[PDB]
């Protein structure tokens, strides 16, 4: 591990540093040497973990969503035929998603659930294992689909279970775990109902516990909310 | 459209 | 060379699908390798490399600008000690810069310049040396510092002069030069007088020249001067 | 500001 030289909150300061210069990669690489100390992560750290992560992936899925869109339109009925070079260039940027996907699920693996007690944790990492493998599945073509597929909705559910026994319903993280399941049935899943009615349900049941709030708490909640809000009506 | 997702 | 297997033509159409991808760093393994089988570039070829090699150095100046400013507050009266982080992480990410100035400038000296006989590719080629020397100077703080500048103002004077002399005052290579060029006197060579004179006396003569012109090639001229403007705006 | 490059 190159990183396995810097200290701990030296890595730290740095992926904060990194943010700051949106320096995604280097971020991202700073907290996976910050993980592999061994040490579990506070609420920050895994934020910064997140963002960064989600960075990097957000990048390379938002390339290869355009070369997959140039490789499909090379593919159509009269097309002229420009040789293997979109299909490679497609592979060289999905392979490089994968790796990243799997980095975080190693991550993930070895050894932070396990060692994730508390719900603010547990289901912040298996949202993450959820989420990576969601990614995966989006890429995915071969004899392991329906698996990729199964591991992103298990890993999503047992967030869940967690999530609705031992947060409530306005907890940013329950609210971006469904938010998030919800886009995985729509999209990964072909299950628009079941994202429809579990992105509507999480609403409700956060919106009937706002008065519960602080105003900072409110306004964290509500912006999650209104991201709900958007996908209904992008679906409905 | 692309769906929001955190 | 990770690219020396590939064809020529095969990697041109690639730095495109990085392009439309905006994966810049690609895009310019691709060129450079373009560069490296040898043969001479084409406007558009030209073009490509430019564009890839700007894009990532100009995330790489804002990511130090951002990182060197954290750092010289950093060392103010009254700051917190915060240890050589700061410092460290603006350095990763000079080296870095570096190294990319580096590799444009030895592309250019092996062996771009020494080939290119017509004012449109050799003054280009000028203009990026000057232009990647000035980005050294930017960061520089050693004994070479002044060399450093010296050699930014030699690439971009040699190219001056060639497009005085063989290009009309309204091309857009000869205006974006002259653009650069006067930038460099108002921030690197401390000559803001210069610069301000350069900028107005460009502006002045492409306007006389415009009368001469085609629609779309009006179109590309007034765009390079309108930058001239917002320069002098700025500056006055 | 910072000036315009090309
Ligand atoms: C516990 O750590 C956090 C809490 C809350 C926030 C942001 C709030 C506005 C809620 N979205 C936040 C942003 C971080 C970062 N980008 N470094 S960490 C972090
Ligand atoms: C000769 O090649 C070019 C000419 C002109 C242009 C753009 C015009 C609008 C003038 N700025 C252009 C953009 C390129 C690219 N980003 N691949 S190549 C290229
Ligand atoms: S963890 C980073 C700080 N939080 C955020 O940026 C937003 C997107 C506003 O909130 C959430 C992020 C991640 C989750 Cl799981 C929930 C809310
Ligand atoms: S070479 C890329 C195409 N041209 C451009 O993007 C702009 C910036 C509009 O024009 C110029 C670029 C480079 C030069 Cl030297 C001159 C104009
Ligand atoms: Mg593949
Ligand atoms: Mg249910
Ligand atoms: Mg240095
Ligand atoms: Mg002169």
């Amino acid at each position: 591990g190159a990183m396995g030289s810097m200290e701990r909150a030296s890595l730290i300061q740095k992926a904060k540093l990194a943010e700051q210069a949106e320096r995604y990669e280097d971020m991202a690489a700073f907290m996976k040497g910050a993980v592999e100390k061994g040490e579990e992560l506070s609420n920050e750290e895994r934020c910064l973990l997140s963002v960064a992560y989600k960075n990097v992936v957000g990048g390379q899925r938002a390339a290869w969503r355009v070369l997959s869109s140039i490789e499909q339109k090379s593919n159509e009925e009269g097309s002229e035929e420009k040789g293997p070079e979109v299909r490679e260039y497609r592979e060289k940027v999905e392979t490089e998603l994968q790796g990243v996907c799997d980095t975080v699920l190693g991550l993930l693996d070895s050894h932070l659930i396990k060692e994730a007690g508390d719900a603010e944790s547990r289901v912040f990492y298996l949202k993450m294992k959820g989420d990576y493998y969601r990614y995966l599945a989006e890429v995915a073509t071969g004899d392991d689909k329906k698996r990729i597929i199964d591991s992103a909705r298990s890993a999503y559910q047992e967030a869940m279970d967690i999530s609705k026994k031992e947060m409530p319903p306005t907890n940013p993280i329950r609210l971006g775990l469904a938010l998030n399941f919800s886009v995985f049935h729509y999209e990964i899943a072909n299950s628009p109902e079941e994202a429809i009615s579990l992105a509507k349900t999480t609403f409700d049941e956060a919106m009937a516990d706002l008065h519960t709030l602080s105003e900072d708490s409110y306004k964290d909640s509500t912006l999650i909310m209104q991201l709900l809000r958007d996908n209904l009506t992008l679906w409905t | 459209g692309f769906p929001a997702t955190v």
